[PDB]
């Protein structure tokens, strides 16, 4: 019982840590994606001009 | 002399030696077959002239395999010499593997090896699909074929393969753009570049959703209902 | 008697609770993954909107 | 190449024709074998029915197997399908009758609990994602009493385990059972008529 | 034999026909440059 | 060509003749036009060792079809480094024979 | 997708894919019928038969032949209906419910007249 | 037999017989599936598939088309290997182990790479 409780607490804490890490990584990926796509749109606008 | 008409035309498309400037002319003759009869006179004439053929099917096109290349019959007679080192390394035997996969799929229409072959072939067929007016730079093609042949699509469901590919490419374009730069500049995939790409793929797999969201990481009528009974020789109680 | 009953309940509850902790880990992983995918999807949709807008303006 | 393709197709169709005619004759003999087996099984069934009749007529009818349950909400259903596929609509008809029985049980507010015999029903229900509690395969061609005994033992154990169940709780039994046993199978009416039928085996 | 070639749960006569036909087919075979005198052919067919 | 199915399985080199063969409406013109459009970056480099100059010969094609091809090339910027030799369906057999 | 929109194109391509698979399976079906196919292929074949029946229509110029007035189906309704078909939302309706009708209202009326409810 | 010897001739003839029988059974397998063949026919089909794969070879001049260097198989080894194949001594290996290899050593190495043992 003690081992199961400790393992569960550790698993939950690690889950929260990994969720935070993956969420912030996804936010960074979204930022970079937006920047790259804005650059691509700017190139398209220059082509239209 | 109808064969001569096309033979002397297509033989002018050549690759000149350095002594003549090193210029080249690549030919993409188009031939229309009727009822998928490549045995007609003109198609057979031309097929025997050119340095390979890309043979397109209405059947494959309608199945969603677009471009509708018949892998088994389509060939290039230049081969690896017409590819950069990285493409050769990743696409070394892709065409042969797809031909074997089509053969097996027709046969198996089953041991573990056959299951694995069918799964990989389905994933590769999905990988080679491509919309119109959506060109892929050679480095991006190298990375996509690397996803395919190196087995990184095995965990991904077939229906998601395409999407996966696109997303992953976008990722590599948004971050880790030095992989594409290395492939484009050096014309080859370095061992450390390969390791970085594998690590990037494995990391990206954590944040990817399948169609079902799964992880890619690693009235009868009672009267008709006959009733069993026990026969008993007693008066109705 | 209470000790024996509590021990049987302890074994059962510990097994099911280990399983529940593992399932909760997987649930948190799936929720975080879905959040990340939603962020990326909406970001790329916004980018597509921006490119369409600016292309239309350039054409005009 | 049109003529060459047509000639190849003619050869292929000839081979298929020969194989199908052979299989038809083999099935014709197998029908006689199966009917002989049914005849051989007839006397034991008749006499054991007589014995059960006598025992019931000289005893009280209180067996849990013989008495229904109140507000039943679980019925076991055993679907008997084939293994090979070259049967025309045998498996399809069996599974359609099973679906009719499932709808009927839903009308009675009872969730069917599925058991399967044969690979074809397994494939059908796997495609539909309906769970199969247990499955026996590889004998639909020539079933022996061993397989029937095992199947009946499993179904009866489940039904008995369903006596103490409360709501969805297994109860004192410790395992959740069922309140009914139905069998969906094809009844050999005659050489020309073969009808799928649902038959409540218990209680 | 060519009628039964598509087929073992047959009549005794059918099984005998199948086996006899297999033996006869194997008997009619012959290597190159190996003509047989008529009497030898008679005995083999016998 | 920018097409994985081709660049990976039936690669085309400079100086090679690759036949695009198939029934009507199987995507042949699409493949060829995509290949022409893919040379846009090579052209933008400005290096003649990398630049590819494209010639699109249209034989017996409907005039509006050739106009559609030209429009597609225009939109992708290919028309800067492309020449079209057009022998539409209305032309005499002499032009259709002579255009390639 | 550039001209007719993304959904029109997707629905058309799915219909074409289903019909192409049915055409491929005709070789098996002509000999062994539908029952030797896999569950996926059986479902696809039923869907394809319903789709090919629903592509038929009571034409205006066909009244002189059958006496039945023709029907006009708006494009948006056509796309919606074939999207529903390709997704198997009408698989329970009988095949003849889809034969020589217009839109989804006609489908409901004919299915009801046959005995199935949409 | 006079020119190549009895063993070579017999092995070649047996290979040809197996391939001919497989060619005859191919359409049956395509339509009715392989499970409806006899045990002897199924064994022959497995042997024939392995034989046809093993007749393929990584050719010296084909490297530019596969990147794989070519191989040369001595005649004695070829006869021995195909005798073994016709006898069914490699039926435990996946057929993919026999594709574009040289002699028996290459077969063993490729089978190991695929998890099988020779
Ligand atoms: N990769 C692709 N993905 C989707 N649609 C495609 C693709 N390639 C071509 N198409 C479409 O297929 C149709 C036929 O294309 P295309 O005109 O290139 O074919 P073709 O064989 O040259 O035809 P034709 O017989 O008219 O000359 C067009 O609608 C084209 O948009
Ligand atoms: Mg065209």
């Amino acid at each position: 019982l003690a081992d199961a409780d400790a393992m569960h607490a550790k698993a939950l804490a690690d889950a929260k840590a990994e969720s935070e890490k993956v969420t912030e990584e996804a936010k960074q990926d979204s930022e970079r994606i937006a920047a790259q796509l804005s650059e691509q749109a700017g190139s398209e606008a220059e082509r239209i001009k | 002399d109808v064969f001569y008409l096309h033979s002397r035309l297509l033989e002018r498309c050549a690759k000149l030696s350095d002594e003549l400037g090193g210029g080249s002319m690549t030919g993409l003759p188009i031939i229309e077959t009727k009822a998928n009869d490549i045995s007609a006179f003109i198609p057979t004439n031309v097929i025997s002239i050119t340095d390979g053929q890309c043979f397109l099917e209405s059947d494959l096109f309608n199945q969603g395999v677009r471009p509708a290349i018949n892998v088994g019959v389509s060939v290039s007679r230049v081969g690896g010499a017409a590819q950069i080192k990285a493409m050769k390394e990743v696409a070394g035997s892709l065409r042969l593997d797809l031909s074997q996969y089509r053969e097996l799929e027709a046969f198996a229409a089953l041991d573990a090896a056959s299951k694995a072959q069918l799964d990989r072939g389905a994933r590769l067929v999905e990988l080679l699909k491509q919309p119109q007016y959506s060109p892929l730079a050679v480095e991006e093609q190298v990375v996509a074929i690397f996803l395919g042949t190196q087995g990184h699509l095995d965990s991904v469901p077939v229906e998601d393969v395409q999407r996966f590919e696109s997303e992953l490419l976008e990722h590599v374009k948004a971050s880790h753009s030095d992989i594409f730069d290395g492939i484009r500049e050096t014309k080859k995939l370095s061992e450390e570049a390969e390791e970085k790409l594998v690590s990037v793929i494995n990391e990206f797999k954590k944040g990817f959703q399948a169609s079902d969201g799964s992880s890619v990481v690693v009235a009868l009528d009672p009267e008709d209902l006959e009733k069993e009974s026990v026969k008993v020789r007693k008066p109705a109680p | 008697e209470a000790m024996l009953a509590k021990t049987a309940a302890d074994n059962r509850k510990s097994a099911e609770q280990v399983a529940a902790a593992q399932a909760d880990y997987e649930k948190e992983m799936a929720e975080a993954r879905a959040q990340a995918s939603a962020l990326r999807d909406e970001a790329r949709a916004a980018g597509r909107s921006v490119v369409d807008e600016k292309r239309a303006q350039a054409s005009g | 190449a049109t003529l060459r393709e047509l000639r190849g197709r003619i050869r292929s169709a000839g081979s298929i024709k020969k194989i199908t005619k052979a299989q038809e004759l083999i099935a014709t003999s197998r029908i006689a074998k199966a009917q002989a087996r049914v005849e051989a099984a007839r006397p034991y069934a008749a006499e054991i029915t007589n014995m059960l009749t006598e025992l019931a007529g000289a005893s009280a009818l209180d067996h849990p197997l013989l008495v229904e349950r109140k507000q039943p909400k679980r019925a076991g259903v055993l679907v008997v399908s084939s293994d090979r596929g070259l049967c025309g609509a045998y498996n399809a008809n069996v599974l359609r009758r099973a679906e009719e029985l499932f709808s009927l049980l839903r009308d009675e507010g009872k969730d069917p609990v599925l058991y399967v015999v044969g690979r074809k029903a397994l494939g059908y229900f796997s495609f539909r994602q309906r769970t199969v509690v247990e499955s026996w395969t590889g004998f639909s061609e020539r079933p022996t009493y061993e397989n029937a005994r095992e199947i009946a033992d499993t179904l009866v154990n489940a039904f008995m385990a369903g006596a103490d169940d409360e709501g969805d709780d297994a109860g004192a039994d410790g395992i959740l059972g069922v309140d009914e046993l139905h069998i969906v199978f094809t009844e050999f009416r005659s050489m020309l008529s073969q009808t799928a039928v649902a038959r409540r085996a218990a209680p | 034999y060519r009628e039964l070639e598509a087929f073992s749960d047959l009549d005794a006569a059918s099984k005998a026909q199948l086996d006899r036909g297999a033996r006869l087919v194997e008997l009619l075979k012959q290597p190159q440059y190996s003509p047989l005198a008529v009497e030898e052919q008679v005995v083999a067919i016998f | 060509t920018g097409i994985k199915a081709i660049d990976a399985m039936t690669p085309i080199g400079r100086g090679q003749r690759q036949l695009i063969i198939g029934d009507r409406k199987t995507g042949k013109t699409a493949v060829c036009v995509d290949t022409i459009l893919n040379q846009r970056e090579a052209w933008l480099t400005g290096d003649p060792k990398q630049q590819v100059r494209c010639v699109y010969v249209a034989i017996g094609q409907k005039g509006t079809t050739i106009a559609s091809v030209k429009r597609a090339l225009e939109e992708g910027g290919a028309m800067e480094y492309t020449t079209i030799v057009a022998a539409p369906a209305s032309d005499a057999a002499g032009f259709k024979w002579l255009a390639p | 997708p550039a001209i007719v929109g993304d959904e029109h194109y997707r629905v058309a391509q799915e219909v074409i894919r289903i019909l192409q698979r049915y055409k491929d399976l005709q070789d098996i079906i002509a000999i062994l019928g539908i029952d030797e196919l896999s569950e996926e292929d059986k479902q696809l074949v039923n869907r394809a038969r319903r789709i090919e029946r629903f592509l038929s229509q009571n034409m205006m110029a066909a009244e002189q032949f059958t006496g039945q007035p023709g029907s006009t189906v708006p494009l948006k309704e056509t796309i919606e209906a074939f999207d529903k078909l390709t997704k198997g939302e009408f698989d329970h309706l009988p095949e003849q419910a889809f034969f020589l009708i217009g839109g989804l209202d006609d489908l409901a009326k004919k299915a009801e007249s046959l005995g199935a409810k949409l």
